[PDB]
């Protein structure tokens, strides 16, 4: 349990989780606010 | 059992091996009877033979594959090209001889046979010997080119490919 | 307008581009039943294109002699929404990231083997640090005055 | 022949000598270090310049330095 | 130590290879490594292949000093055999090389004088302009 | 049993003449006399190099200068009216 | 004696070693000091023989890794079947395979990417696929989307099974070393058990599920009214109408009247005119014969009873006057070295993949595969690349065996010893052969280019000029075309339409196959192929043979298999390790395979593929321009590279727009690789020294000290990016061209 939490804190796993969350956020923003060239 | 491949001359620490390609009696005799390995005879005659063979062999490609191959003058043009190649080869031989051999130095050829018997080293590896060899080569090559031309386009013998 | 450009609500090339895009989309509509799902999907694309062009008209963008929007960066007060405001937002996010990274690197520096917290991240410590970037300009300024920002070697 | 030089930052752990592929270096008595020995290069004519000694040098900076110089048949590793 | 001379001892059993001596040994030099073995055994050759070392004296001729030293270190590490090697010239001159003092060079020994030892740190070498238009190098000073 | 002798370095290092033959001349005496007589001028390496280079250069220049339009298209020259340029240039 | 030998609970299942990166090696387990550690962890992950010296421990690891790989492959197959069942137009393609393009991928409507859902036909929008799964599914008799869903579920279950098997055999029941070294039993089981029984089962499926459903499909009946496969087993009457011989049951099989089964077991040759592929009745008989052959083959070796052969006995009895003791000692080498077995298997598999690629285009086995040009080109190129990579890996692992596991004192072999005793002769002869082939192959192209540029078309090497006819290949073609009449009397047609039987098969107004003519241009490309193959062989064989030692480095074995150099001494000793030789040979393998696939593409588009009208006239894609244009480098530059790239460069704004983007990306990556290939790490470490100062000035310097990539790692990165960019450029260009124009 402790060892598995230590493994999930390793660089590649944390990196893929973080970038997946970022990609999902950006994708949803672009889905609901598409084609933004300026900032109104 | 019975192995065929042996170390060269019985010495396992010389960088070669004895194989049927290199040490069979037929190939050994054939190589020993070529003009390039006739140690005890004037290099001029050996060069004559070598040039006679090579200039004769050089005529065909120039005559048949050349730019003017389809012209009625193809034979003479190809023979002239072969003669020019022989001249260039003689120039290269003279250059190598001048660069490699000094007039006073003795021969660089080995003085032992395969059986360890002392022999006279080849005079071809001297300045005078090489000069005689290249002169003979030039004279033989020009004559061979002329002979091939005479056989092909002066007597017009029914050769299949001309 | 600026640099000889005309607003995209006036330029005829912009409207011609919008008409040609819709015509290109409507040619593939002919190959499907009027009630099919591909016909419903190309119609959504047509509405998306109409909304895009209408928005580009409304925001007040300048278009060249090609019918395409052109950005104005020099600092004009009526074109701040193309470079200045997005740039400020980017500079706020990037400074946030940099400051959270710097604080985490400082926090693990004084340990026995600090290279193990750089490949296996102390997630609770990162959670503590992360939300300090919301006020990163204030702290970054304040360590400039005191002298805790730059190492004087 | 390349040039091999030894500086007094030597600690005399003999690492260069046993890394020599052509027996160029050796160890000689000394008094400037705790080991009471320093390296020497009396046979640089057999040097090939592979710089294996510098890879075995623990001192910072290197205590044995190899400078590539005039090339001979021995220094180019030619067997023909 | 008085260096040992070169007898006519036998050679390891080998079938021959194309990696042996070339004409450089005829005109420039070659090398001879001699050792003593307690039993007949297999050993890899530095020129490729495996040979049989005989019990008693063993003599082997090679093209380079590096080959001789590589074979010697392999013998010392694997078979625990002491070795020597010499340089032989076309005129029959033999030059004893290693072990030069009778002691291997990684072991300190009296009677050796330092060659190429600089009594300074590597950072105290002078700049090139100080040796410009002279024939000397900065590390030779 | 041994292949290392200090008195015989040539045998030790393999300085052998493998295919060299010490047999007498296999050529006929009259033919050898003829070739010796008529190839003697070409046995001077200093003279041969100069003669070959200079005579070959002169022969090459002469043959190139005597070539006709049938042998070389470059000697024949153009036979067709010239093409015009992209925008009326000649 | 041959028996199951296992060890119980050898390794405890715990998460403790997951939290300790680098646990598998002594050096890496201590943690990182610089960034090099991070790379060293990934480079040594699967180097099992470097982790431990125990052969049994290594063997158990490879045994479990194979189970993991099998689980991954099963997951991939399950995904393919699920996407065929859920996101494909397979059921519409079944009713009109000549006018509908296969598609099994549909993209989401985000950021405008929904343009990639093109009009593939059948009321479907998606991405056209070139894997050939639709034709294989049609051949297998698959008719509905439900049977693909069940296959996906079964593949998922099998993937779970393989994963559990790997865990169980590494942690619960680990086989002993003696179990792995039972090579006779393994060979017997893989020959008779795996291959023989697998082919027998597939033959049964073909004669029971494939033949009837495909007979219904080729007759022109709707797929939705074909009886289900089990209906052909339940009432045999349905099977006794297509083939009345089934009414006899298995009596003809047991009474040795096999000609009674001639209805569905045939020896025809050629192609099915309705389908354009091999006759299914031929394929079923092929598999049934292969099953018997392999079942008999798998009974050759002795395991526990007296009958059978001993592999060591066979090996030790093959020796002669030129090879000394012969093959004695090879059994010990091949039963104690994983790397030698890996090398041999990689070479054989890579060679077999190329044969598969060559045979699949000339004898299309699947229905409606020949007239789907995009699938054919993609399959050929894919299998060529796979074969080349496996062949290169064979040389790499042979070099690894030479460096590590070679030991003449305990594992001597006369053949390997004698090969190492004349390696100079081998390498010099291969060098001469490479130079001769390079001249007499490529310099002919330069001669042709110069003659064409000089206004002398009559002096070139061409069919209207000096000819170089491949007379031997022409004779082989003529011999194979006459086989049905004299040398294969029971065969009706030749094994391929390309031999020259003077017939062409057309399906849907499209040419499937026709006699392929050979001329001077083919003579040129074939010798070009031979030259590149010889150069790759030279590079790899020189690395394998000179890995342990050379005249430059007498002790190259002590430096390892993968080292950068041995210093600037001896004039310079860069890239002397066996690893570098593989690194260099990858480029030449890439060159050779690129030339082969370019040859295939141009020849197929010029002389085979095309369209046929209802008059009898054939019009090829490029109109037979290969013979007169593929003889100059300018011809390849203009009529192939420039002419056929016009598709991928005008694909913007269409469904093929993803191939132009990949075209540019591949060019970018290929150019990017040259930074790594042309430079060295000494410059980059010094450059990093200045950036580290800037970070230290702002107190943001990491504890893990930044290091430039190692000398060997930079070469690996450069070659990987080079290969990726090069292969992706052709992938995009080929796919765009053959989808737009094919
Ligand atoms: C430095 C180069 C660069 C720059 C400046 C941009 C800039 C932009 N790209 Mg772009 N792009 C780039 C490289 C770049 N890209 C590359 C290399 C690719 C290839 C992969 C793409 C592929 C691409 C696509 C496919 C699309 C864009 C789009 C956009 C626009 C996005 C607007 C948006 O989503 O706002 C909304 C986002 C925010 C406001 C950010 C919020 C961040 C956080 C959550 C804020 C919350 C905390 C405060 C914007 C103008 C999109 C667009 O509409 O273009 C007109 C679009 O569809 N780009
Ligand atoms: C480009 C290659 C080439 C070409 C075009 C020729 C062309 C020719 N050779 Mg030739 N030759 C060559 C290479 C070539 N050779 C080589 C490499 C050798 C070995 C040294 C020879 C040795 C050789 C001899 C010994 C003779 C020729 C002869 C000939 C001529 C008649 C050949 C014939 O009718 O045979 C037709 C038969 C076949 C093609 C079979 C012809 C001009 C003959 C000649 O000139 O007679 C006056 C002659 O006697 N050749
Ligand atoms: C703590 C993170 C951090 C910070 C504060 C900086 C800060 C700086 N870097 Mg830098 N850098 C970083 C990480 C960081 N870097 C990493 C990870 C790399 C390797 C890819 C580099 C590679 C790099 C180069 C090659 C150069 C700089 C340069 C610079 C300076 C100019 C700004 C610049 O060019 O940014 C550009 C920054 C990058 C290209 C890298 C950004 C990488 C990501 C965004 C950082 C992520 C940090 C970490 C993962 C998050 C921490 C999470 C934690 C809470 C658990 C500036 C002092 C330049 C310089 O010295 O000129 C003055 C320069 O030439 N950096
Ligand atoms: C090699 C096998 C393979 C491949 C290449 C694909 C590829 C694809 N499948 Mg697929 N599939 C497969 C096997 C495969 N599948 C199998 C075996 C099944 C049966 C179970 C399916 C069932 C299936 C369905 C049912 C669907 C797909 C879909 C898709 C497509 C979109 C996938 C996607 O966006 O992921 C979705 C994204 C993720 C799964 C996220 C990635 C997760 C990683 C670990 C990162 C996690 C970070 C996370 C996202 C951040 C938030 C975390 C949280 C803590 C904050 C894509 C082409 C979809 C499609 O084509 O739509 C039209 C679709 O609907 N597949
Ligand atoms: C049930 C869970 C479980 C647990 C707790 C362990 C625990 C352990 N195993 Mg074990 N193992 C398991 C399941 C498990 N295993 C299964 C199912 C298999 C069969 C494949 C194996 C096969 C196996 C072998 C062969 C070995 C171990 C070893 C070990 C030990 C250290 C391994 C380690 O650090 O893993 C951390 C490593 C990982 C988490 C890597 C997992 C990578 C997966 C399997 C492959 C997926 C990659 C895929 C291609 C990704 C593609 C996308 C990418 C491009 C982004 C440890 C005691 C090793 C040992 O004893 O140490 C000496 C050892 O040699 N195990
Ligand atoms: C008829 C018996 C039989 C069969 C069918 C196989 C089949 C296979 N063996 Mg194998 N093997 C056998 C007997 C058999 N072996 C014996 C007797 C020995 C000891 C001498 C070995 C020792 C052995 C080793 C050391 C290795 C294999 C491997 C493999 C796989 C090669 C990969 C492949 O072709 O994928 C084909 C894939 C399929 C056909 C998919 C279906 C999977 C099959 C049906 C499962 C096999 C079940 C097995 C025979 C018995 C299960 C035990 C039972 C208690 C459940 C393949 C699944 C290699 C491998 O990948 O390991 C995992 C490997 O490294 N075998
Ligand atoms: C492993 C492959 C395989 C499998 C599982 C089957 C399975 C089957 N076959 Mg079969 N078959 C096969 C290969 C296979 N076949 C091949 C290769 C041929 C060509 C020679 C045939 C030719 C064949 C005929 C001609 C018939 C079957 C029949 C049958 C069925 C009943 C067999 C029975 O119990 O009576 C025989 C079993 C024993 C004597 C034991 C059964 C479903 C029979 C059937 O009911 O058809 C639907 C039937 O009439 N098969
Ligand atoms: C079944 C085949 C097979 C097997 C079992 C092995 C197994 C092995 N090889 Mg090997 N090899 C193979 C095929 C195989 N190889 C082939 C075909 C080649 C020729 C290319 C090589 C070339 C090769 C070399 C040159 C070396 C090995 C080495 C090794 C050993 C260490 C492997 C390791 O730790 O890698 C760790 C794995 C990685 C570091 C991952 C690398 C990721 C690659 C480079 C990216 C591939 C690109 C990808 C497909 C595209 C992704 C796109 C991206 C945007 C996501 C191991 C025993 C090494 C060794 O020391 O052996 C003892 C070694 O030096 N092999
Ligand atoms: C287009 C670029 C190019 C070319 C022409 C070559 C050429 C060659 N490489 Mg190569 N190479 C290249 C790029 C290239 N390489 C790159 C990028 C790499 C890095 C991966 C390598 C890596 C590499 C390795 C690792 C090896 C080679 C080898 C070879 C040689 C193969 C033998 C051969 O074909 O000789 C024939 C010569 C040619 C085809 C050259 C063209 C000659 C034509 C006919 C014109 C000549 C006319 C005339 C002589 C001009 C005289 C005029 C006068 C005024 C001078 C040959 C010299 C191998 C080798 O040396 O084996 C012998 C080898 O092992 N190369
Ligand atoms: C070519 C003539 C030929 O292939 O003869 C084949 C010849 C046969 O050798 P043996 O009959 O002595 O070999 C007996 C066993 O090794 C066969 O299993 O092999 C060699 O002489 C070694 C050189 C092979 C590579 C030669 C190139």
């Amino acid at each position: 349990m402790r060892d598995l939490k230590t493994y999930l804190s390793v660089a590649p796993v944390l990196s893929t989780l973080w970038f997946g969350a970022l990609a999902g956020l950006l994708i949803e923003i672009n889905r609901f606010f598409p084609d933004a060239l300026t900032f109104p | 059992t019975y192995q065929v491949i042996q170390p060269i001359n019985g010495d396992p620490f010389i960088g070669s091996l004895e194989t049927p390609i290199t040490s069979s009696p037929l190939i050994a005799w054939y190589l020993s009877n070529l003009p390039g390995y006739r140690t005890a005879v004037d290099p001029l005659l050996r060069g004559i033979e070598v040039g006679l063979a090579h200039g004769y062999l050089l005529v065909g490609p120039f005559v048949i594959t050349g730019p003017l191959r389809n012209a009625p003058n193809h034979g003479a043009v190809g023979s002239l090209g072969a003669a020019g190649l022989i001249v260039i080869l003689s120039i290269t031989l003279t250059m190598y001889g001048i660069a490699s051999f000094k007039e006073g130095d003795p021969s660089t050829a080995p003085s032992l046979t395969l059986t360890g018997r002392k022999k006279v080293p080849d005079p071809l590896q001297t300045a005078d010997g090489w000069a005689r060899f290249t002169g003979g080569f030039f004279f033989g090559g020009i004559s061979g080119v002329i002979w091939a031309y005479f056989l092909l386009y002066v007597l017009d013998l029914p050769y299949f490919v001309k | 307008d600026i640099s000889g450009l005309t607003p995209c609500k006036d330029s005829k090339q912009f409207a011609k581009r919008e008409k040609q895009q819709i015509k290109k989309l409507e040619s593939s509509l002919k190959l499907y039943a009027p009630e099919s799902a591909p016909a419903l999907a190309l119609n959504a694309q047509i509405e998306k294109t109409k909304r895009r062009f209408d928005n580009y008209g409304k925001y007040g963008l300048l278009c060249g002699s090609d019918g395409l929007p052109h950005l104005i960066v020099n600092g004009d007060q009526r074109h701040w929404g193309e470079f200045i405001t997005p740039g400020i937002l980017f500079l706020y996010i990037a400074g946030w990231i940099g400051w959270v990274g710097r604080s985490y690197l400082i926090a693990i520096s004084g340990e026995k083997k600090p290279a193990m917290k750089e490949i296996i991240i102390d997630v609770p410590l990162a959670s503590r640090i992360i939300f300090r970037g919301f006020i990163w300009p204030v702290a970054a300024y304040r360590e400039f005055l005191n002298g805790d920002l730059i190492a004087k070697d | 022949s390349h040039s091999v030089k030894i500086y007094d930052t030597c600690i005399g752990c003999t690492q260069c000598v046993r890394a020599c592929p052509t027996d160029v270096l050796e160890m000689i008595p000394w008094d400037g270090c705790k080991a009471k020995q320093i390296a020497s290069a009396p046979r640089t004519e057999d040097c090939v310049g592979c710089k294996r000694c510098e890879s075995a040098c623990p001192t910072d900076f290197l205590s044995v330095r190899v400078y590539l110089w005039h090339e001979t048949t021995r220094s180019m590793g030619l067997a023909y | 130590t008085p260096p040992q001379l070169d007898p006519s001892t036998p050679s390891p059993i080998f079938g021959g290879s194309t990696g042996g001596l070339l004409r450089k040994a005829q005109e420039e030099e070659f090398y001879v490594i001699t050792w003593e073995s307690p039993k007949e055994q297999v050993f890899e050759m530095p020129t490729g292949g495996a040979a049989i070392m005989r019990e008693g004296p063993n003599l082997l001729k090679l093209a380079r000093k590096e080959q001789c030293l590589a074979l010697g270190t392999r013998l010392r590490s694997k078979y625990k055999i002491n070795y020597q090697f010499y340089r032989v010239f076309p005129n029959g001159e033999v030059q004893y090389l290693h072990p030069k003092d009778g002691v291997y060079p990684e072991k300190v020994n009296e009677g050796r004088t330092g060659v190429g030892v600089n009594l300074r740190s590597i950072g105290k070498n002078v700049n090139p302009i100080e040796v410009k238009f002279t024939g000397k190098q900065v590390y030779d000073l | 049993s041994v292949y290392f002798d200090l008195e015989d370095i040539a045998n030790t290092t393999g300085q052998w003449d493998v295919y060299g033959s010490d047999a007498p001349s296999p050529y006929n005496g009259l033919q050898s006399k003829f070739f010796e007589t008529f190839a003697a001028p070409f046995t001077k390496r200093g003279l041969l190099l100069k003669f070959l280079l200079l005579g070959g250069g002169a022969t090459l220049a002469f043959v190139s200068s005597q070539a006709t339009g049938d042998d070389l298209p470059i000697v024949k020259g153009p036979q067709l009216p010239p093409q015009p340029g992209p925008r009326g240039k000649i | 004696e041959v028996k199951i030998l296992v060890d119980k609970d050898p390794v405890k299942t715990s998460f403790e070693e997951w939290a300790k990166p680098g646990h598998f090696s002594r050096t890496i387990a201590k943690g990182p000091d610089t960034t090099t550690w991070i790379w060293n962890l990934h480079a040594d992950a699967h180097d099992f023989d470097s982790h431990t010296s125990d052969l049994e421990e290594i063997s158990r690891k490879v045994f479990s890794a194979h189970f993991g790989q099998l689980s991954i492959i099963f997951l991939w197959l399950s995904g393919m079947y699920f996407h065929g069942a859920r996101f494909s137009n397979y059921e519409a393609w079944l009713s009109d395979p000549t006018h509908i393009g296969p598609s099994a991928q549909v993209v989401w409507p985000i950021v405008g990417q929904e343009i990639l859902n093109g009009d593939v036909g059948g009321g479907f929008r998606g991405i056209q696929i070139t894997s050939g799964f639709f034709q294989m599914w049609r051949a297998s008799g698959i008719t509905s989307e439900l049977q693909l869903y069940c296959t996906a579920i079964g593949a998922l279950i099998f993937a779970a099974l393989m994963l559990f098997a790997g865990w169980f055999h590494y942690h619960k029941a680990a086989p002993k070393l003696a179990w792995f070294q039972d090579v006779e039993s393994m060979l017997n089981h893989h020959l008779a058990g795996l291959l023989g029984l697998g082919s027998l089962g597939w033959a049964g499926h073909q004669v029971h599920v494939s033949l009837p459903i495909n007979q219904f499909l080729n007759a022109g009946v709707d797929p939705k009214e074909i009886p289900l496969p089990h209906e052909f087993i339940l009432n045999r009457d349905l099977l006794s109408q297509l083939y009345p011989s089934f009414a006899e049951g298995a009596t003809p099989f047991f009474t040795l009247n096999w000609s009674k089964y001639a209805e569905f077991l045939t020896f025809r040759g050629g192609l099915d005119p309705v389908t354009g592929g091999l006759w299914l009745t031929d394929i079923a008989h092929h598999h049934l014969a292969i099953a018997i052959l392999f079942l008999i083959a798998g009974h050759m070796y002795r395991t526990n009873w007296g009958i059978g052969h001993g592999l060591k006995d066979i090996l030790e009895a093959h020796k002669g006057p030129f090879t000394g003791q012969g093959h004695k000692g090879l059994y010990e080498i091949l039963t104690t070295s994983w790397h030698a077995q890996l090398s041999l298997n990689l070479a054989m598999l890579g060679s077999l993949t190329i044969v598969v690629a060559h045979h699949m285009y000339s004898m299309p086995p699947y229905p409606y595969l020949a007239t789907d040009y995009g699938t054919q080109l993609s399959l050929f190129t894919h299998h060529m690349w796979i074969g080349g990579f496996l062949i290169v890996g064979a040389a790499a692992h042979a070099a690894i065996f030479m460096v590590r596991d070679y030991d003449p004192t305990t594992r001597y072999n006369d053949l390997l010893d004698r090969v190492l005793r004349h390696r100079d002769a081998i390498i010099s002869h291969l060098n001469w052969a490479c130079i001769f082939l390079g001249f007499h192959s490529f310099g002919l192209y330069i001669h042709n280019d110069t003659m064409s540029a000089l206004g002398r078309p009559q002096d070139m090497f061409s069919d209207t000029a000096i000819q170089l006819q491949p007379v031997f290949a022409q004779w082989i073609q003529n011999t194979h075309a006459l086989a049905p009449g004299a040398t294969a009397p029971s065969a009706t047609a030749s094994t391929s339409l390309t031999w020259g039987g003077g017939d062409l098969v057309a399906v849907g107004g499209k040419v499937a196959l026709l006699p392929i003519p050979l001329g001077t241009a083919d003579f040129l490309v074939h010798h070009i192929h031979a030259f590149t193959i010889h150069v790759t062989v030279l590079i790899l064989l020189k690395g394998v043979l000179f890995a342990r030692s050379s005249r430059l480095i007498p002790d190259k074995a002590n430096l390892g298999f993968r080292f950068p150099c041995d210093g600037p001494g001896r004039g310079g000793t860069c890239q002397v390790s066996a690893w570098d030789h593989v690194f260099l040979g990858l480029f030449w393998m890439y060159n050779s395979i690129s030339v082969v696939i370019f040859h295939f593409s141009w020849k197929m588009q010029s002389d085979v593929w095309g369209s046929i009208s209802d008059q009898g006239v054939v019009t090829h894609i490029t109109g037979g321009n290969f013979a007169q244009s593929s003889i100059t480098i300018n011809g390849w530059l203009r009529d192939f590279l420039w002419a056929q790239a016009s598709q991928v460069i005008q694909s913007y704004g269409s469904s093929l727009s993803a191939y132009g983007l990949f075209f540019l990306g591949a060019h970018f990556v290929w150019a990017f690789s040259l930074m790594f290939l042309f430079s060295g790490r000494g410059y980059w470490q010094e450059l990093i020294e200045s950036i580290v100062w800037a970070h230290n000035k702002l107190k943001v310097a990491p504890a893990t000290q930044p290091r430039a990539l190692s000398i060997v790692q930079g070469r690996a990165v450069g070659v990987t990016h080079y290969l990726l960019g090069g292969i992706a450029t052709t992938w995009a260009f080929f796919l765009a061209r053959i989808i737009a124009v094919g």
